[PDB]
């Protein structure tokens, strides 16, 4: 139920094809989709998830640099993976970009971000 | 007005 | 610089190989590193970093489950390498677990790990 | 536009007032707002917040500790004021339970609340 | 335990009163604690936590705002205090910023304090 | 189900 | 005392 | 270097 095409209320588009395995492997892009805006993701889940109606346990971080751009950062988002129709992944991220000793301090933002199947 | 990959940048800035 | 055997404040191993590419992969164990205790690691790092003294930005996803064990959880590390003498990796962790939707609100645990070379 | 009756989407009633000075002082109780399950809560706020259409800055605190029940623990809730037909404060909050020298690791977890004026 | 003078790693200097009631005031400032730097700060602590070792949750808010300097935007640390010859108070924090909505993904960062009775 | 105050906790657990 | 494989659970709880 | 009041800013920026 993972596999697929999800989309956060941020206009980001994340491809990911979730193994046999336990990994997640994909791309995170734009809205648009364009080369300069594609990055690679890579990931873990729980593959063999409780039956007792709990979520999926999972993550993947993107380091924001590609062959066009470099942000200097990369994001990690922590989550779940709750199917059903209204199938989605609920998680809460980090971002941390690199820093001179002095502003580590405010190197890292805290954020959520949801997806779903459906724009 | 994004200028960060995160929320969702096309055009660069 | 990043490639290696790293070591936490918690009794933790971690051994990764930072690729060409901006992947990382390896594995997280305990101290004692016994089989039923390592799991697979996978995560992202900036492969061009800034030259003006700033870390490197990276990130890895660890899913608690092996060929042993499942703890029906993810978590992820998001932070900087700083290299030198006394390199380290200073990172803050989001780790999620499996939950049902009445439970969701308290299913992640938020903290912080500094790995280093040496024990 | 902050002093006033708030409601998150958990089912807590968040009663506040936000004085000149700066501070915040009120009650935070369930959805009934029975006396075992009123506790209180003080926070600090921008009294000042820019005029760029920026929200406003705030923060506070409950210790989960009444006359009749005590959690041992205490939340923080950090966001911004939106003002508008549609008011809102946006936070993301920690809640730390006290804990022994060897659970102190996960001692706390991290979430989000949004809190409207309409339930 | 509580009441007193404490230092973080940062260069920042927190002194604060513990009441009888749970409640925490004081003031924030800078280790040369000019009255420019000085920030009221207000909080609640667990003023009956358990008798098994554990530590004392608390958690204050700073609004970063006072008669002479204004940065838009509030910290709000969650913790514990831990007592004994070498006492602390381990802390994370959230620092939100007054934003528009358009850089509201970006407004919170989170970090880690740890604070002690010595410089 | 919730035995926390912060979940809306109403009915001791 | 740890009983999660990240604060370096070696035997099972 | 420190522009904030929360890294020990002493004086403004």
């Amino acid at each position: 139920g993972i596999t697929g095409t999800w989309y956060n209320q941020l206009g980001s588009t994340f491809i990911v094809t979730a193994g046999a395995d336990g990994a997640l492997t994909g791309t995170y892009e734009s809205a648009v989709g364009n080369a300069e805006s594609r990055y690679v993701l890579t990931g873990r889940y729980d593959s063999a998830p409780a039956t007792d109606g709990s979520g999926t346990a999972l993550g993947w971080t993107v380091a924001w640099k590609n062959n066009y751009r470099n942000a200097h950062s990369a994001t990690t988002w922590s989550g779940q993976y709750v199917g059903g129709a209204e199938a989605r992944i609920n998680t809460q991220w980090l971002l941390t970009s690199g820093t001179t000793e002095a502003n580590a301090w405010k190197s890292t933002l805290v954020g959520h971000d949801t997806f779903t199947k459906v724009k | 007005r994004c200028c960060h990959p995160q929320c969702g940048m096309a055009e660069e800035c």
